[PDB]
């Protein structure tokens, strides 16, 4: 009835204010002279390198 | 830029140091010493 199982619940915003810092590399490693189309979220890198 | 007295020039460009991404009410900018 009353042994210790503690909870920690969440919640997220409406936004009431929005984002601090978004996403980093979850990524794999380099490639090279083969074109690859990738993604920095921003530099949509399709071509060689 | 070495100079003296009563030089106002000097041309040059500025990187954001820093972006706080705060969106406050912004008007007032009251300067110390
Ligand atoms: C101050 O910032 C809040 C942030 O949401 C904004 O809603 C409000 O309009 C701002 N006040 C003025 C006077 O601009």
């Amino acid at each position: 009835g009353y042994q210790p199982y503690r909870v920690v619940v969440l919640s997220f915003e409406l936004l009431h204010a929005p984002a601090t810092v978004c996403g980093p590399k979850k990524s794999t490693n380099l490639v090279k002279n083969k074109c690859v189309n990738f993604n920095f979220n921003g530099l949509t890198g399709t071509g060689v390198l | 830029i070495n100079l003296v007295r009563d030089l106002p020039q000097g041309f040059s460009a500025l990187e954001p140091l820093v972006d706080l991404p705060i969106g406050i009410n912004i008007t007032r900018f009251q300067t110390l010493l």
